[PDB]
């Protein structure tokens, strides 16, 4: 098999840039239109990461900056699959995620809300995904909280994650929700995705048959990249 | 078929995950960050630096930036580089760094890159690809960074060459300075009004 | 019967000026609304073009530039009528039309598409409507292209139009599709278009009935453009 | 009731369909173009001629331009014109041109147009009424072009008058100059930014 | 694994043998019903052929018979995959393609048709499935024609395939069409097939991630034949 | 469980894609034909020839035609046989042929294959497996070839017996015919009416 | 404007040659397919019929054989028009019509129903269409009767017409049934109709509007021929 | 548009409306029938006469048939004729008889066609339009009657030509004979069957 590009992305399954409910994008989003361009070496190709250099802990948010005791909130674990467009699984992929405490509150210097900071909890993790393109992480659920967009605003339960895989072109940094917040409906940032089945492709589901008995409930959560569509004809890409 | 998972902002606290110790969160032993040069790297050792600006001309405080890059010879370390040469093996090629909160100054420690071929036996000019992420931009802004010292090879680069506008073209060259022995190359990114910097859905 | 002006061009049966998903409308539509006026002279007039000056093959592409042999592509007559708003006949008005030849590629210079040329083919005819507004002229169905918006975008089958008839308030420049295309729904250009049923009066339809054994199949496509209202009372117009 | 066919854009080749010999097709023996005047065509013979640039500034060089416009004593050579005066017999009061591929220089030779009456008993100042199209533009644009050696005309013209910001009825006036014994008018047209050209729905 | 016969071919999944309204059936029909017969080796057993005998262009009708230029005409990849009818792949079975011209002309004798012939084009292909069943091959759409059946009779747009795979049992003739083609409604051969699902068997499928930008436009099909049964108790085969 | 995929016929051009030869095609370097014989195959040599006749008496100008048959020992070249016998190594089984244009008359060259174990232990007469594809006909039509001179093998082969109607089992025997020193066998095949060949459903 | 080929006959909306329900047919119907064939100018031509000969009360069945006094039955005019598939008049064309009396008893030497016979109905009649293609005659309702084909078999009323138009092409002979008769559900003949639109085709409907007061009621039928297409391009009838 | 009204069969009684003086029927003052030669016809007299026959063999003693004929210089007797020649004006062109109940005998009383142009230059040999209307027959059947004393006219005749089964074209002659002054062509029709007569879709 030899590769050629990956598939265009579809704008239409993404955010404009501009979207004037969600105020700070007015000043941040580029007035032209981003110039698409026929793909070469440098948009296919990504770095490797080892998972030598990754801890024991590091996918382990319960754990990992855990000093007295065990972080306050509700102990879940987060899995599912990372596959590219065309099904295919994405191996090895760096996945980082970052959330907010049980109270909404995050462990970053420009945060004061008034929701309790928890001195056990710090918020971050990272993984590599498997050869079946599987990851599993756990966690506290983070609480939902509120920001200044419009006064009142208040964004729903969320984790904040990022993936590198094959290709620079794959480059993605998204946020999952979960199954039932009734925020869900009235966040300006998810409603700055055009179409229903977009934003729920952004919600983790409730894995009941994956809870573990006194101790862990569990979310099903598969993410979608970009992927490469073979050539058996010419191979312009050199 | 799948449909792409969608693109959601950064947010404000983007460090937290990505750059933890900006955050002042000491969880992992490796750091990820913005020096790709090791001790045995090969090639001319560059600072690369600037500021990123908003539509009022006020620099981002709270972005991220990333790059991706070739060795001194225009080889990818990754599998995916198909030139069946050999890369330097102690070259990442990747960085990430953020915006210093006060002053919006962000930079990398890198090494100028080799040529890498483009597309039906072209070559391109030596370059950068750069990625910005922040609170207010829904999806990461891809941009290219080229080297005003290659004026010759930037010419005939087939990416620069396929934006129509001539007069954008110069917004993805970066100034050579050199600064008390160190090669510096200055890039400003404006990502709205005038001198608007080039983005490309790539 | 004395007439008086055009009935106002109804802005929401068209696209607007500003269009970010068709990526070169970004810089070339005015930031301003457009100034509407009150109709003169000058906006109810147009120029008159002689059927003399036309050649036999104006209307035949498939013969109007055939050097050694026939173009290569679907044989096809495309008819049918231009009315005003109003339901009357536009008579003796200038239609004029350009495509691609049957690669999908355009005889023009700054057209470097793979798609082969066609020494046979020119892609360009004119005709003047009859007394009952009817029109008619044969072709090759040019097929569907690729062309750089998104790096993967390809605009269906189609036709380019001009209309030059009575008034020059009713100059319009078009296109037409062909029913059954699957790419008609996947196009930003006509996507610029905000409803359906307008989207739907760019089809052309085939006309099974109007078929020629052994030679050609045939379109029906019919026009509609700005009309007049007659007054009774006051003319304003001068 | 129908509603009007929709526009769309005349994309990048328009040349093909509406100006054959531009896109180098010999296809009709008649051929319709920019030279409005005869031998014996009535009036002062003006060259017209200008620019059109989009919002970068950049000039359009794929752009296709009409103008329709009335002889020398302001009678329309139209069925329509209900002066009950005779025109010229020997001007058909429309032209057609494309820019330069290279410059994106486009020009007229035509005649200054006499004042045609405007309503209800008002006289219009001396114009020429113009369209615009061109890949990017998806309804043809409308604008007029005066003339700035009528500024007594065109101080009482109806249409200008309408425009309420009276500082764009300058755009829409076109400068005199007298080249070589040809009185030529340049008129550049504006699509977007500052000193946008005022653009009309008719 | 001890294979069995092939499954049975359901009669009603496929076109009569005589069938009135595609008047050359009536005298190629047998009046008398088909002798079905139990399997036997002759029937289970199909020849082999080697990929070595194949030329590099044999499955690019687009450059196979290239000789001054390219053929005239849309770019098209074809591809999918061949399965038997209980999933499993159809592996080195011999698939065999040959269509008309971009004008509906045929390079064959008998071929009178005013549509343009192309100099540079064949129309004739072949291909050995992979060992995941998959083929794929590129051409020139074809161009719907006129035919004597009524006097106005006009196919849709096809290609005509042939397949040789594991048993002489499987051996199929067929073609498939083109999504959206108008033309497909009113084919009085389709019309010989019996039911709707199996009409829309034949229809290949717009794969528009699989398009290749600034060339060629993607087509999907797959193709399903008889699968043979396993045994667990008597093998009367032999 | 998926559906077969619906059968239509073969059309008039059948040949542009299974014999392009016979329509003046050079596209293939190997092309597959109707000479079974390599230069060291075993067995008899035998040639096979007839033509297809419609319900009018016509012969058939636009039929193809395609035989499958084991080889002199009754082993077919198939990774499906399971005799666990050696087959002849220079035999392919296959064959495909066009008739005439002009008179319809199709032939083979082929071997006189061996008999063919049958189910349940019983043995099959000599056969040839043949196919009829062609402008009118829905479904290829299976049909066998069985050998005058092998009547004692032919009254206990299990398919002919299992035809009810014996007067039909003789629509399918060949008629042998010694030409010049060679060993010709005469099929006709007519699709419908008197003397109808049998067809199978396989 | 110059006339090509009549339009190809839809064979589908015609009743099959071959309809074993209406037993006649079985040997009355051909076994090979109809030859379609290219038009000349002998399909397109046709006889021309003037009014000159036709009688006074040629299209008045209800006095042309009355010779003591008025027929017995439904005093009813029929009228309509005729025009071709393209909605064009058709002008001058002969329409003859014939019937069953009151009692479902034809004036044929071949009728012996027992139904009675009246001494002053003829059952046939004739007129030419006009100008704007309309025709009107005036009879006695016919009744239904039995006839052989099952032992049972009952016609619903109706009246036969033949028509002898512009080309020969357009020659038709057919028959017209009556709103409401509850017959027609169950009549093999015009079951061998295929669709049921084209069934209701031949039902004349009731025209109020158009009863005589104290006289006659009125029936509205039209009749759709073949139409020729126009060319304009090459005109190879000739 | 519209479809075409449905074909019904013409019924046992078709006499009625179109033969009424067979069915003694007296209405009308002018009747329409078999003899298209009026005094000052011109051409050569013949008479055409046949029998029509069903699926058993038997004659149809209930048929109604129609020709449709040129002059003798073949010309059509119609507005739609563009020869822009001359017709003859003693000649109808058409007429009507139905079998006699008896025997199933039909005939006509004509001249003999001279030959029509066929399509793009082409000459069609001299030939008879006729159609059948019966009880049994749902859409009356056009068959074409030329003659077999122009063997070389009818060779090169486009509508023979285009019949692929040529044993079937010798159905469409008629057979010459010359009885006691009177040259009558005898024209069998056979519905069904062998020798079934040839039927256009036209
Ligand atoms: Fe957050
Ligand atoms: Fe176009
Ligand atoms: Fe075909
Ligand atoms: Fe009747
Ligand atoms: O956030
Ligand atoms: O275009
Ligand atoms: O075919
Ligand atoms: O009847």
């Amino acid at each position: 098999i030899i590769w050629g590009a990956y598939a265009q992305r579809n704008t239409e399954d993404h955010p404009p840039a501009y979207a004037p409910g969600y105020k700070t994008s007015v000043l941040r989003s580029p007035k032209n239109a981003l110039i698409s361009i026929a793909e070469t070496l440098s948009e296919v190709t990504a770095p490797h990461f080892s998972a030598d250099k990754f801890g024991p802990k590091d996918n382990d948010l319960i754990l990992n900056y855990a000093k007295d005791g065990l972080p306050i909130g509700e102990r879940v674990i987060v899995h599912g699959y990372v596959r590219d467009q065309f099904g295919r699984p994405v191996k090895n992929a760096l996945v980082e995620v970052w959330q907010a405490n049980a109270s909404g509150r995050y462990r970053h210097p420009n945060d004061q809300y008034i929701g309790a900071m928890d001195p056990n909890f710090g918020g971050c993790g990272r993984m590599l995904t498997d050869d079946n393109g599987y990851y599993v992480f756990r966690t506290i659920k983070p609480g939902p909280y509120p920001w200044r967009n419009r006064i009142n605003e208040w964004s729903p339960a969320h984790i904040h994650f990022s993936l590198i895989a094959d290709g620079w072109a794959q480059r993605l940094i998204s946020q999952f929700y979960f199954e039932g917040d009734t925020l869900i409906d009235s966040c300006p940032i998810l409603k700055t995705i055009p179409s229903e089945q977009q934003r729920r492709a952004l919600i983790a589901l409730e894995d009941k048959s994956n809870f573990i008995e006194a101790d862990s409930r569990c979310y099903r959560f598969d993410i979608t990249l970009r992927g490469r569509r073979a050539t058996y004809f010419e191979n312009d890409l050199t | 078929e799948l449909k792409e998972t969608p693109s959601q902002t950064g947010g404000p606290y983007v460090h937290i995950g990505l750059l933890p110790k900006q955050a002042n969160i000491e969880v992992f032993e490796h750091n990820l960050d913005n020096n790709l040069v090791q001790d045995n790297t090969q090639g001319q050792r560059i600072r690369l630096e600037g500021q990123v600006f908003d539509g009022l001309g006020l620099p981002l405080r709270d972005v991220l930036i990333e790059i991706w890059q070739a060795d001194t010879n225009g080889v990818y370390p990754s599998q995916a580089d198909t030139q069946g040469k050999q890369v330097d093996p102690n070259f990442l090629g990747w960085g990430r760094t953020g915006a210093d909160f006060g002053t919006g100054f962000w930079s990398f420690n890198t090494i100028k890159p080799g040529a890498v071929p483009g597309r039906k036996g072209s070559t391109q000019a030596p370059h950068i690809s750069l990625i910005i992420f922040a609170r207010g931009i829904n999806i990461g802004l891809h941009t290219r960074v080229y080297f005003d010292d290659e004026a010759e090879a930037n010419a005939k680069d087939p990416v620069l060459n396929s934006i129509e506008w001539a007069t954008r073209r110069q917004t993805l060259v970066a100034k050579r300075e050199e600064r008390d022995g160190e090669v510096v190359y200055r890039f400003d990114i404006r990502i709205q009004g005038e001198n608007e910097t080039v983005f490309f859905d790539i």
